[PDB]
């Protein structure tokens, strides 16, 4: 069985390092689609819900301006998170349709997840049973040891990067923190509740800060808070490296020993950086009743389904102002952008 | 109790990150 892991993820590298020698580039342009409504908006970008054309399919199209993401530093971000996205391939992992570049913006055409983030599902339900939790958090470990597998550390695990899909299913969708590297790295990145404590203590970190944001990410979907908040990020950041963490009282025992071992402040004992990698993890008490194959192939049955009208359907999603997408005469930023 | 301290942190909305 565990040679059946080791051969699927060799293949899995060979295709993915083959796409990241040699990126797509420019596979549609701007008027082969109509849009439909703003779905996110943010730094430097916008997510909107379009529909092709030709096809009559829709997708969710990030837009982002060339000049804003000058301005704000983010060039080989955004480079990085279009060149991983058009190469990886796993079930939990969205899948970019189209990407291409006009004189103003930057495209990324990705499939349209329409259930919306997890943030926005934990919130209004409160909290998640354990098995609710479980079946998530599964997919995050599957997920984490394909993206590792590959050298990639993801630094940014959240709920609100947790996008539901129509099997009720999560689609892991942003990449602008991620990062291809083998051996350490120093950039103080990542959202503060889910900062690893080697990251807050401006220590060179490894991928073990993945497993760390796991046990946030648990924690948060089981108790429906995270483990460490405060008024101001100084404050959480002074819980997170103190070592101690309190645990409601129907948390049931395996989940707080694993818990205790991911949220681990030392990274000689925390679960995924041991010798036996994400195997401490998989085989876990608290994963016992995990049907690892049956995740990966999605034939498990979901405990949350989503509500979805047909294709287009909005509903899991906030209301923004619409603004116009202004295409400039002028080509902005034209050298900073040739690989994309 | 942790909850309530939860809502008075304010942050309970979505999170940027830093
Ligand atoms: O939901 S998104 O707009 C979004 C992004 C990428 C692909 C998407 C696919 N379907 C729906 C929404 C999508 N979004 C992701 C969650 C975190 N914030 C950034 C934007």
């Amino acid at each position: 069985e565990q040679e059946s892991v080791k051969e699927f993820l060799a293949k899995a590298k060979e295709e993915f390092l083959k796409k990241w020698e040699s990126p797509s580039q420019n596979t549609a342009q701007l008027d082969h689609f109509d849009r439909i409504k703003t779905l996110g908006t943010g730094s430097f970008g916008r997510v909107m819900l379009v529909k092709h054309k030709e096809t009559g399919n829709h997708y969710a199209m990030k837009i982002l301006d060339k000049q804003k993401v000058v301005k704000l530093k983010q060039i080989e971000h955004t480079l990085n998170e279009k060149r991983i996205l058009q190469a990886v391939n796993f079930p939990f992992l969205v899948k970019l349709e189209f990407s291409f570049k006009d004189n103003s913006n930057l495209y990324m055409v990705m499939e349209y997840v329409p259930g919306g983030e997890m943030f926005s599902h934990l919130r209004r339900i409160g909290r998640f049973s354990e098995p609710h939790a479980r079946f998530y958090a599964a997919q995050i470990v599957l997920t984490f040891e394909y993206l590792h597998s590959l050298d990639l550390i993801y630094r940014d695990l959240k709920p609100e990067n947790l996008l539901i899909d129509q099997q009720g299913y999560i689609q892991v969708t942003d990449f602008g923190f991620a990062k291809r590297v083998k051996g350490r790295t120093w950039t103080l990145c990542g959202t503060p509740e889910y900062l690893a404590p080697e990251i807050i203590l401006s220590k060179g970190y490894n991928k073990a800060v993945d497993w760390w944001a796991l046990g946030v990410l648990i924690y948060e979907m089981a108790a429906g808070y995270p483990p460490f908040f405060a008024d101001q990020p100084i404050q959480i950041y002074e819980k997170i490296v103190s070592g101690k963490v309190r645990f409601p009282s129907h948390f049931s025992s395996d989940l707080k020993d694993l818990l205790r071992n991911l949220l681990q402040v030392d990274l000689t004992k925390r679960f995924g950086n041991l010798k036996n990698g994400v195997n401490d993890i998989k085989n876990h008490k608290w994963f016992a009743t995990t049907d690892w194959i049956a995740i990966y192939q999605r034939k498990v049955e979901a405990p949350f389904i989503p509500k979805f009208k047909g294709p287009g359907d909005t509903s899991n999603f906030d209301d923004y102002e619409e603004e116009e997408i202004r295409v400039s005469i002028n080509e902005k930023c034209g050298k900073e952008f040739t690989e994309f | 109790t942790t909850y309530a301290d939860f809502i008075a942190s304010g942050r309970t909305g979505s999170r940027n990150a830093i």
